[PDB]
Order: C-alpha cells, then structure tokens, then sequence
C-alpha cells in the first residue's frame, strides 16, 4: 500500500541479515548477508558463494558491524546500499525516504552514528529525507504491543529490551555476546572429529551452508536444565530397569537381553563427504544449553551472563530506570514478552524461556508471543520498520532532513 | 464495464521475439496466435529526441532489443514496441471490419505478462504508458510464474526452473506467492552449449555446432544408458544437406549446465524457512525452456538435482551395514532430519509441456477469475485517482 | 489509417459509470503540507490538475503469423 501517496525504502543492518525493501509491498525485496568480500566487492550469497568456492588468495569477510549492532565500517556500508539501490531496489537514492533501523542501547552514541548517517545518507548520496527506527520498538509497537518485553536472538547474541508505554528503558538493555555466532563456533568444533589459520571465505561458506542447516534441523533447546533433566530420566530408567530385572527374580530366566528419550538419535547427512553426522538427543541439546548456561563452555564466563538471569536481570533494572512502582513493572513486562529473531526458531526455545522467566518470577503470571511464521520471526525487525515506514502521518515519527544536516 | 472475449489483448514480451494473442475463442484452450521478435528500429536525430519505426530503410537505423536475459534495459523502446503490437492489432481489425471500433474495438483489456526481474519503477511507466499513450482502459499485469503455476490446479508450492538461451531463472513458489528475495537468475543457457561443445570441436563452425544440437542424435543420457545411444558414431544432415559424422561429443555439453542450474536451485531452495512448505516444494519442480525440449534433459537435470541435493543413506554406508547385518546363518532405513527425503517433477494434472502455452493456459483462467468479480489489475477510474501508484494497492 | 487515429478511435465507449475525465500523471518532486510545509521534498506521481512523440507505420500481422 501507498500512505500518503508515496513509497519508502526500508532497509535493515543486523550482524547477519540485511533485508531491503519497499514500503508497497510487505515481502522483501532482497536478503543479503551483512557481511561482504573483498578483492572489489562482492555483496550477494550468490555472488559470495561463487567467489568463495572459486577459491581465490587475497579474498577476505568482514563484518558490517560491530557486535554491538552499529556499523563500524561506512564505507564499506556505502558501497552495499549502492548495491541495493543500484541492484536489487533499482531506483535512485534522490528519489525516495529512506526507513532504516538501529538497534536498541544504554548509552547515546546516536548522535555520533546519526552524524555518520547524515554523511552516508546526504553528502554521499544525496538521500532526500530519513527515518531511523529502534528495532525493538518497531517490532513492538507492529504488534500491538505499546509496552514489551522483547527478546532478540541473533548471530551476535540476546538482547533484551524492555519497553514501557512506548519508549524504550535504556539502563536495562543487556547484550548477550551468546548467539548464532557463538552457536556455529560449537557446531564446527564438536562435530570435527566426526568430519575427518582457515581462509575466510571457506570459513563463512562452512557457516553459511551446512552449519546453518544443522542448527535449523539437528539443534533443540531442552524444556528444563539440562543435567536436572538427564537426572530425571536416567532415575526414571533405573526405575524401568529395576522394574524388567525384577519380573525375572520372580519366575526366573536368563538373558533375555531385555526408554530415555535423551538416547534417540538425529541424523544428519553431511553432503560434501556424502557420510551421515550421527549424534543422540542429549548431545544436540547441548548446544543451545549454553546459551542459557555459559559456564559450561569455559568458566571465563558466569551465571548470571546466561540467558535465564539477565532476563530477570533486565526485567528488575526496568524498574530502576523509571525512579507505577518497580515491582509493578514486572507485571507489565512478563504479561508482554514478545520472541523474536532468527536464533529463537530452534525447537523448544519458547518454552525455555517461559520455563527460565518463570523460575525467578513464580508470583506473576505471564503470557508470550513468538511469531508461528518461520520467515516474519527473522526478518520481523524490517517488518517493524515497514510499520513506521506506513504510518498514516509524518507527525508520528522523527524524520531528518538536510534542514537538520548543515554548517 | 462491457466486455467481450474477443477483444482481450494478451502480451507476452520475451528477451527474443514477443507471443501476442488478440481474443479468446471459448471453445477450446487457447495458443499464441501471433509470434513477433522483440525489437524496434531507432533513428537519432539532432534534436536530441529519439524517433522509432518499424523498420529502419537502411538509414540511421540501428536495432533496439528492449529485453536482455528477461530484463528491461530500454524502457522507451520498449513501450514504443508495445505501441507498434497494439496500434498494428488494431489496424488489422479495423480493415477486417468496419464497425470493428464500436464493436471488438471497443473495449481492449489489456494483459501483460511480467519478468521477475521488472523493477517497480519499469511496473510504474508501463502502467502510466498503457492508459496516457495508449488510452487503455484496463490493464492487468501478470508475473509469468504466477501465471504458469496457475495452468497447474491448485499447486501451492514449486520451483521453475527457466531455461533461456543466454540465461536461467530460479523461481520459488511458496503459498501461491513468487519469493522475490529468493529468485535468482544464472549466466548459464542453451547458448552454454554452444560454448560448451565449441570447445571439444574446434574444427566445426558455429553453424553446424547449433545444427548437432538440435538434431535428433543430440541427447543427455543417463547413468543407465540398433538404437542410438548404444553405437558410438552415427549422423545427422546439416541445413546444408550435408552429412556430418560425429563421435562421443554428441551425449555431451550439458554438464556443464546442468552442475551449474542444479546448485544453484540446492542454495535456493535450502533458503526456504519452513522445512514443510519447502518439502511441498521439492516433490513439485518444473523444468521448463526451449533447451529442455532436448532429449533427457529433464531427466539429466532431475538426475543431478537427486545426485546432489536428495537427502538419503550413502551406499557406501547402507552396504557396510547389509553386508554387517551377516553375521548370521544358515536392516532398518536411516531417518535424516534434513530437506527433501524426495525430489520429483511438478505434475501436470487433467492436461503441451511448453511454458509458453501454460502461462497462456493461466491467463485464461485469469480472465474469467478477474472480470467475474472484480474488486492484479488497474481500472481507469483508480488511475484517474491514485494514478500509475494506482499498480500497488495491498493492504 | 494513422496510429492515433487508430489508438483515438479505438477503447472509446460510453457506459454508466464511465469516466469522463483522462488523469495524467508525472513522476516529480513533492513537498509535503505539515498536519506551513516540511523542509523536504521527495519523489512521488503527482496528478496534472490542469489537461495539459514519435508515432511509427504499423506492421503486418501475416509475416509475423505462425508459418
Ligand atoms: N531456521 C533456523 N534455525 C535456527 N537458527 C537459524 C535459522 N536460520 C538462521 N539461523 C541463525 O540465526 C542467525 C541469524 O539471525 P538474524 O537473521 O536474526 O540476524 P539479524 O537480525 O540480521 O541480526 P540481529 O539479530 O543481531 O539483529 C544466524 O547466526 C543463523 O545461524
């Protein structure tokens, strides 16, 4: 739909995704990764995959931002959305308002990344006006929801940002480094016995194709701890196994060579050297365990740097941040939580979350949404901005203009 | 508001020559009538202007091709060729039949069959030229793969896999919806197979290149294979008249291709989200182009797609394990998590395999879903109000 | 006859409901009323509230026909 008898490009720089789009159309137009290659520059998966696998020396990945969600390199930032003017868009930068987002934080370095998006957007290309959007609030305010409590998992990590009656709690945003990022690390190095100083495009295509299936497929989250689940059914086994022994005290027998869901196993077929990965349910568990559990890993890292405690972390610090009363705060946050990113789309990882929240806050009762449909929960920030791209007038939201940009 | 079936205008711009249909005769499937190349004349003036015709006399001339590989690099001539099909339709009519203007003539909707690679901006001036220049009163504008998947009843979730000459579409299908962020498009065509079998034949010409490629002993064979296939030489007669003996290169030259189209559909389709829909995806592949009219060259791509990309247990492991399992005098199937467990071709229900005549085939139904109930396509009265921005309403 | 001739005469008909009216359209900066004027302007298709080329020969529809 056209608002306003106009159309927006909306645009989104995450650590892994970049969605680009009209405002019109409500599907992206494109989804290319965030990262680039290097020589030129090659900025399409296809146009990445084909440079990776031609196997040149000199060819390196780097990111597009920094783990806290900003971008660190503008120029590099300048020629991908000149690829998804020119390319993908095809139209003129002059032409159009530009919707983009940044992401939630404590501190203001806005203003020194609003200068550097003037540049970017004016000077550079001639932009004639913009908006910026916080994500977190665009995925919330999309949903019907003015105040929530939003939990984004992705690449880079958690991230946690409440949110109340429409504006953003910045002292109690917290950032996980635990993420997809951190999940693909695991993947390669476990299963690197069972396979049989990396160039950079060998790595990233490793990443981007097989590690990437086996999360989407092999991984689940466990409901409940992990150990204090393993307990539970060993002891239910025992249990089994006590019980099918006993049947034979009584009337004899011998050998007849007679449960726990965590011994199943998964199958993945790993193409490249056509030979099946196999790995029982425990172990795919695993994987995601971390996430709410660090200290596995290493011990470098603590508890509380685990998804569970900085959840309730955030959820206390909210009510910190506005001095109704502090406690009351949860109420209205644990009644909103919306999940959302592309990492929450593990099986099982709702639940945890509910199971995790709740531990810590047994008084309240709580409700969560995750979105159901597979593509909108990943891209469900753009979606956010296309919201606020749409609103029905300019007076709902900041636009900046070259009014703002000048000496 | 009146309509006639006749008078519906079909267009079906192509990167060679342009399918165009006046009329739909209710009595049987309709089939492109008209075969027109896509091209126009332009003489440069000093003015700065650009004037086009329909033939050059030798003079400035030039040739504008207005699609390359599907796409739109010259809009002006492109709309100024659209304005050559419609105005020469209109002529031919008009002299058949003299009260053709306040019969037939009356009233032309227009319907244009669209590229995934068309941008907005292209969608916007074709619009604004079909009511402004060429005072149409209706327009719709169809993608080809909506309107392919359309022919196929009740086909929610494919992939059209295009073969063109200098270029290959991959269309995913999802939910009746065209996934524009996973379409793609690979420098690979049945021109590759030109390039491809100029290098095992230095010492043949272009021409007869083409020549062996069209012939009847040209075809992609599979693993399984005084029939063909099984003698190593045999011939075919050039458009010369002249014979040409040819060795082991004819079952050749499509490799290349083939590698090429079968990864990129696997990354496209390993892309999909939702591990359901891209099943239903998977078990409906529709191999369609000129090239795939060669022989075995469905059945050679379906092949590689099920070499590469199919999930299933190895051979070499699933023979250890039959071979392992005995241990015994006088074995269970592997389950994998992964996508497909299956990979097949789109069946064609209650049907002629062309793309041509199935997107034709989905225009049709188009029409008697369209103009039914009405309330996809531009009515003069939004042009009116909201104008060539009239294309986008959703939501 | 002349293509405009051809293309005037022709999509001309009179029904109830008909649009009287031809709108054109131009693709043109806008500069939008504050609900005074923002301070930007952007591209948008504008309607000429006021009613404000190269036409070639025709061709032959045989020679272009199937076979
Ligand atoms: N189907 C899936 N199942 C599980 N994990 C997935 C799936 N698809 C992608 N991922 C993982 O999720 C991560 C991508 O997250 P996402 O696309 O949300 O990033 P982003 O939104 O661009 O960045 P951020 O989340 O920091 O804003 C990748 O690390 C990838 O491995």
């Amino acid at each position: 739909m056209m608002t306003l008898n106009r159309k927006c490009v909306v645009i989104h720089n995450g650590s892994h995704r970049t969605v680009a789009g009209f405002s019109n159309v409500e599907l992206p137009q494109c989804i290319i990764p965030s990262s680039y290659i290097k020589r030129e520059f090659i900025f399409g998966t296809y146009n990445m995959i084909d440079a990776a696998a031609e196997k040149r020396n000199g060819d390196e990945v780097y990111t597009l931002v920094d783990s806290q969600g900003l971008p660190y390199n503008w120029d590099a930032l300048e020629m991908q959305w000149r690829y998804l003017y020119d390319t993908q868009l095809k139209v003129s930068p002059e032409e159009l308002p530009l919707v983009i987002t940044m992401p939630a934080t404590n501190g203001k370095p806005d203003m020194a990344i609003l200068e550097r998006y003037y540049e970017l957007a004016f000077d550079k290309l001639n932009v004639p006006v913009f908006q910026i959007v916080i994500e977190p609030l665009a995925i919330a305010l999309s949903m019907g929801k003015s105040s929530a409590f939003v939990i984004d998992i992705g690449a880079s990590g958690c991230n946690v940002t409440p949110i109340i009656d429409g504006i953003v709690v910045k002292n109690a945003v917290v950032r996980s480094k635990f993420g997809g990022d951190f999940l693909d690390f695991q993947v390669h190095e476990r299963l690197a016995p069972l396979i049989k100083q990396k160039r950079s495009t060998d790595v990233w295509y490793e990443a981007s194709t097989w590690i990437q299936q086996f999360k989407s497929t092999m991984l689940q989250v466990s409901e409940k701890d992990l150990f204090e689940l393993e307990r539970y059914y060993k002891e239910q086994a025992d249990i089994y196994a006590k019980q099918q022994e006993q049947l034979k005290q009584m009337d004899q027998q011998l050998q007849y060579t007679a449960n726990n869901p965590l011994v199943q196993k998964k199958n993945f077929l790993f193409k490249p050297l056509n030979k099946t990965l196999t790995l029982d349910l425990k172990e795919c568990y695993q994987f995601a365990e971390y996430l709410f559990k660090p200290q596995l890993i290493s011990d470098k890292f603590s508890p509380e740097d685990g998804l569970g405690p900085l959840m309730a972390k955030s959820v206390k610090k909210a009510g910190a941040s506005i001095n109704i009363s502090p406690e009351q705060v949860y109420s209205l946050l644990l009644t909103n939580v919306i999940i959302t990113g592309s990492t929450s789309l593990i099986e099982g990882m709702e639940q945890r979350i509910i199971k995790e929240l709740s531990i810590r806050f047994p008084q309240y009762k709580l409700t969560t949404f995750a979105n159901q449909v597979m593509m909108d929960r990943k891209i469900q920030g753009w979606l956010g901005a296309l919201t606020m791209a749409n609103l029905p007038s300019w007076s709902l939201g900041k636009w900046y203009s070259k009014e703002d940009y000048e000496t | 508001a009146p309509f006639r079936q006749d008078s519906i205008l079909i267009i079906y711009p192509r990167s060679q020559t342009t399918l165009v249909q006046f009329g739909l005769n209710e009595e049987t499937f309709t089939v492109p009538e008209l075969e027109i190349p896509t091209q126009i004349y332009r003489t440069t003036r000093q003015d700065g202007s650009y004037t086009y015709h329909s033939t050059n006399k030798d003079n400035k001339a030039e040739l504008i091709k207005p699609i390359q590989n599907g796409e739109i690099i010259d809009i002006s001539a492109f709309t100024q060729f659209l304005r050559l099909i419609f105005v020469s339709i209109l002529s031919d009519r008009a002299n058949k039949n003299q009260d053709a203007f306040e019969a037939e003539l009356s009233n032309i909707p227009l319907l244009l069959i669209t590229h995934h690679s068309w941008s907005q901006s292209d969608l916007e001036i074709i619009t604004q030229y079909v009511f402004e220049s060429l005072e149409i009163n209706n327009l719709i504008q169809l993608p080809a793969s909506l309107a392919a998947t359309y022919s196929m009843i009740s086909l929610q979730n494919c992939c059209i896999i295009d073969v063109g000459t200098h270029h290959t579409d991959i269309i995913p299908i999802v939910d009746y919806a065209q996934l524009d962020h996973l379409v793609s498009s690979i420098p690979m065509g049945g021109q590759s197979i030109n390039d491809s079998l100029k290098k095992l034949l230095p010492q043949w010409d272009d021409d007869q290149i083409e020549s062996l490629k069209k012939s009847p002993i040209f075809e992609v064979l599979s693993d399984d294979a005084v029939k063909n296939s099984d003698l190593e030489f045999n011939t075919f007669w050039d458009e010369k008249g002249n014979e040409i003996k040819v060795g082991k290169q004819r079952f050749q030259g499509c490799n290349n291709l083939i590698k090429n189209i079968s990864n990129r559909v696997g990354l496209t389709l390993d892309n999909i989200d939702d591990i359901n829909k891209a099943k239903a995806v998977w078990e409906n592949i529709i191999i369609v182009g000129g090239t795939t009219s060669i022989s075995g060259f469905k059945e050679a791509l379906l092949g590689q797609l099920l070499k590469d990309h199919l999930i299933i247990e190895p051979e070499e492991e699933k023979s250890k394990r039959e071979e392992e399992a005995k241990s015994v005098l006088p074995v269970p199937t592997i389950e994998y998590v992964q996508c497909p467990t299956v990979i097949k071709l789109a069946k064609y229900p209650d049907y002629k395999s062309g793309y041509s005549e199935i997107i034709f085939l989905g225009a049709q139904i188009v029409s008697k879903q369209i103009f039914t109930h009405p309330k996809f396509y531009i009515t003069r009265e939004k042009y009116n109000m909201k104008g060539p921005a009239a294309l986008w309403d959703v939501q | 006859m002349d293509p405009q001739t051809l293309i005037t005469k022709a999509n001309k008909v009179s029904y109830y409901g008909n649009p009287t009216s031809k709108e054109s359209w131009r693709y043109d900066w806008y500069q939008p009323s504050k609900v005074e004027k923002y301070p930007f302007r952007y591209k948008t298709w504008l309607r000429n509230q006021e009613d404000e080329e190269s036409c070639e020969d025709i061709l032959d529809l045989k020679e272009f026909d199937r076979r």
